[PDB]
RNA sequence: GGAUAGUGGCCUACCAUGGUUUCAACGGGUAACGGGGAAUAAGGGUUCGAUUCCGGAGAGGGAGCCUGAGAAACGGCUACCACAUCCAAGGAAGGCAGCAGGCGCGCAAAUUACCCAAUCCUAAUUCAGGGAGGUAGUGACAAUAAAUAACGAUACAGGGUCUUGUAAUUGGAAUGAGUACAAUGUAAAUACCUUAACGAGGAACAAUUGGAGGGCAAGUCUGGUGCCAGCAGCCGCGGUAAUUCCAGCUCCAAUAGCGUAUAUUAAAGUUGUUGCAGUUAAAAAGCUCGUAGUUGAACUUUGGGCCCGGUUAACGGGGCCUUUCCUUCUGGCUAAACCAGGACUUUUACUUUGAAAAAAUUAGAGUGUUCAAAGCAGGCGUAUUGCUCGAAUAUAUUAGCAUGGAAUAAUAGAAUAGGACGUUUGGUUCUAUUUUGUUGGUUUCUAGGACCAUCGUAAUGAUUAAUAGGGACGGUCGGGGGCAUCAGUAUUCAAUUGUCAGAGGUGAAAUUCUUGGAUUUAUUGAAGACUAACUACUGCGAAAGCAUUUGCCAAGGACGUUUUCAUUAAUCAAGAACGAAAGUUAGGGGAUCGAAGAUGAUCAGAUACCGUCGUAGUCUUAACCAUAAACUAUGCCGACUAGGGAUCGGGUGGUGUUUUUUUAAUGACCCACUCGGCACCUUACGAGAAAUCAAAGUCUUUGGGUUCUGGGGGGAGUAUGGUCGCAAGGCUGAAACUUAAAGGAAUUGAGGUUUCCGUAGGUGAACCUGCGGAAGGAUCAUUA
């Protein structure tokens, strides 16, 4: 179930069984990597670059296309953010709570909110630093991270 | 399931509980603390002497019934005062005052057998002899 | 979480055969599931299983086909030295002439009577009969 | 550097600031010398090991030293402490935890005996010595074998002409317990083995211990004793909380042995790894996070063909090919590629085999010690000069060592290529087994490493995307949380008008306001709290908990997705956030209710123990406390197993319904599914002691992962110590002793009556009251 919460729901996304290049796309296999790094000099995680694909461009996924995901073309052109995207969006919701707690005391819901969300970004930082992607400490910590996330 | 470690590098855990768990029990905890040997009325050994204080007479009931009474003893090595059972009627006139009796445990792990409370132990020896071949008038009590 | 996939499929390979079912359904699969569904079937305890492939980890479809008493694994997989394998046995099988232990040791996964035929043990598996 | 036989913080001088620990360091207890081993035998365990062997330490307690190869020696010395001996008073001398022995202690343990004959040791040494050791004495610790009787004849009862039991019936045959010449034995004796002689008729030459309601075997036995306002009256019957109160007969179990006390082991699955229980019997933390610890998805050489090839057509073994046996070196067939030959785990765990492992002990082979417990002996002969088999064998569950295997479980490799491979070449950096006679130095070639770059050689290097997880996005949803804001009537109070004798309150009364008009009716205002109906076996939140309107703030679950990382996860001692009500410290405001208090009447009965006023409190701010029947009395995560219909949220489909004013999106309803919830009714396929339970099932056919808790009832959540709190108190938490029960689930036969939980106050106490919570409390009628 949920990491942090009762909830047991299983909604997700089911992959095709079927690793090549469906029949009907046509395209190419070479222009949706520069559609890739021209969404991405815009400033365009890679989560909105696929969904970008995928709604607009009618890229099922990029990686039975081109034959590498997103972070191993952008790593291979050099535009890898120095912390991924997962640790940086969990870094932003907690300096919002934490405006939001600052500027109101008694929300103990709050607290406890952003409580779970310290401990996810503990635990998250700790992977990351397992396989040496963030240097050996990196230290979350609570004024840095809203000098961090702007 | 079960509520205890499976695991194949799982000892310890199962090692120090159930270490605890027999702290809470009730031989290993009377053992291990050496309870017989802080505040048993014995030292914690089979038999023990004393010599005979008192004679107290307890009854079941009103005295249309059995007499049985019987002594309190001090010990000799701890000098604890504690009360016996002398046997049926007829050796209470055997035993005397200052009378150096040797006594045994009674035969519950320190509950009363039959339905005398109070007392844990049984005359053996009176005057040094005997008791069950000075009632048998096969050997007499010395003087003294 | 799934700490083991082997407990799971031998789990719904009881619940079906008590319930009375021709057809299981295993999911996931694995390589030591698939062997240990082959030992079972060499002694003609199961019938005729299937693999579903998809790309994720695979499905096994089991054709049952009655006289399995019981299946279980065993937690953990305990070292067992050759000369206590007969020991299990003793431990938990019905009777000395029928009922098999698995084994995992260096030669494959086999049951206890090859086990001592070729002389070898290893670690534990689980057990039919 | 010193000292040591020698290493070494062993010590010294100098310099750094280190070292161990929740994988339990350190401190404390031990009625703790360790091991071989002992008891308990289904396994696994549990308890013991002062004590015949091995190792250590000690000689009344610290301390020191001589001699010597070897001692910090005590049947050596010196001094100190504690005991203590001799005397002529000046002095001297001591060490049984060696062998005997005695005192003391206690429930608790023997001769001040003989000898070096055996086993071994010492010395100058075959010869001496040995309380080492052997021999006897005491000795029911423990163990072996088996005496206390056997055979007839006669008479009865039988089975019925041949077999049993009974008898104050009878007859002779055998013997050892003893006594003892002798011989043996022994260092000499004792005792054993052998034996001339003596030794059996029942109170012989006599067997005991414990029991006879059940466990548990054997009394529908007998008599006597102490008691009765029961019947009769001096003979008695019956009864006795006489727990038989006691004797005799009879029987039972074992037997030279039987009972008792204590400790321990088993049967005991009441310590539970095998192998327990936690809704109601003891027991799931109030809730969530979280470190150590324990645990963690799937995937990488599979398959086939060929022979040879061991044991009973079958099982087991090895080599070749199938893109495949990969690595590191000396010498030959050769023209980087073969053979004879040296060894290998990236790094482990795991398992097989081997070693090296003290005897005794355990299991076990042989062997007539007269059997046996034992012992390691013995056996066969020409028994007149001899011969010969034995003194095996197995196990030791950890660590170290060698080895076969490569399933299972880890761990490392190429992502900025800083990657692997080369008869692709230049330069640097070092050393030469050599030859120029040996050596020192100078150079070249050559030989072997390491490096800097250039050309290649190659399929050039990145596993799915878990009905695991987190993250993104879209549209929702909710009485989730904070701040602000709005409303509603009610209550109380105040003002204004009306009108007259009561109003309040209970079972009945009384205090109480009132002809300055009470109560009531009408208009208006103010204060503080609370959100009825709608309200559901509906919703949300981690739990406590949350109900008027709107705005702002941040969060959240479920759903949808061909989005994105690829194990990031499960559960969690330490440690942390929140935690109803009551309670504490300061400010605010105090409408209502109202602990405490002030007063009325106390009427057998309050069964109907109240009434009025009313502080603290109730609300709030800023800090504390940390508990409840904090309840689903049911930890959390994962899987599978049975039918039915509702219902909340989301999504998919419907030549379905309905509202547009045109039957176009949309909102509502209906139908069919699907994911996630809160529940509901039936059933046992299963489980249970039962109530009952879709989990309390998948459990004697017992093992998916993990956290906490329980061990018969009181003592007692008490005492003590620690910690936290301003306090009340919270967490942690006994023991002595006492008890044979206690409890759970169902069916059958003078007065106040709900049972509790947390918290505060008063009180003759169990009681009474305030606030919050629970049922461990008995759902009819109508409708759908």
């Amino acid at each position: 179930g949920r990491m942090h919460s009762a909830g047991k729901g299983i909604s997700s996304s089911a992959i095709p069984y079927s690793r090549n290049a469906p029949a009907w796309f046509k395209l190419s296999s070479e222009s949706v990597i520069e559609q890739i790094v021209k969404y991405a000099r815009k400033g365009l995680t890679p989560s909105q670059i696929g969904v970008l694909l995928r709604d607009a461009h009618g890229v099922t996924q990029a990686r039975v296309i081109t034959g590498n995901k997103i972070m191993r073309i952008l790593k291979s052109n050099g535009l890898a953010p120095e912390i991924p995207e997962d640790l940086y969006y969990l870094i932003k919701k907690a300096v919002s709570v934490r405006k939001h707690l600052e500027r109101n005391r008694k929300d103990k819901d709050a607290k406890f909110r952003l409580i779970l969300i310290e401990s996810r970004i503990h635990r998250l930082a700790r992977y990351y630093r397992t396989v040496a992607v963030l240097p050996p400490n990196w230290k979350y910590e609570s004024a840095t991270a809203s000098a961090l996330v702007n | 399931g079960k509520g205890k470690p499976r695991g194949l590098n799982s000892a310890r855990k199962l090692r120090v509980h159930r270490r605890n768990n027999r702290w809470a029990e009730n031989n290993y905890k009377k053992r291990l603390l050496g309870t017989a040997f802080k505040s048993s009325p014995f030292g914690g050994s089979s038999h023990a002497k004393g010599i005979v204080l008192e004679k107290l007479g307890i009854e079941s009931k009103q005295p249309n019934s059995a007499i049985r009474k019987c002594v309190r003893v001090q010990l000799i090595k701890n000098g604890k005062k504690v009360t016996a059972f002398v046997p049926n009627d007829g050796c209470l006139n055997f035993v005397d005052e200052n009378d150096e009796v040797l006594l045994a445990g009674f035969g519950r792990k320190g509950k009363a057998k039959g339905d005398i409370p109070g007392v844990r132990f049984k005359v053996v020896k009176v005057s040094g002899v005997s008791l069950l071949a000075l009632w048998k008038e096969k050997k007499e009590k010395p003087r003294s | 979480t799934r700490s083991s996939v082997l407990a799971d499929a031998l789990n719904a390979i009881n619940n079906a055969e008590k319930t009375g079912k021709r057809q299981v359904l295993i999911r996931p699969s694995s390589k030591v599931i698939i062997k240990f569904l082959q030992v079972m079937q060499k002694h003609g305890y199961i019938g005729e299983f299937e693999y579903i492939d998809d790309h994720r980890s695979g499905k096994i479809v089991v054709q049952l086909n009655g006289r399995l008493n019981k299946c279980g694994v065993i937690s953990p997989r305990f070292n067992v030295k050759i000369g206590d394998i007969e020991k299990w046995t003793a431990n938990l099988l019905p009777a000395r002439q029928f009922g098999y232990v698995i084994l995992t040791t260096s030669a494959g996964i086999m049951d206890h009577e090859e086990a001592r035929r070729k002389h070898v043990s290893g670690k534990i598996l689980g057990f039919v009969y």
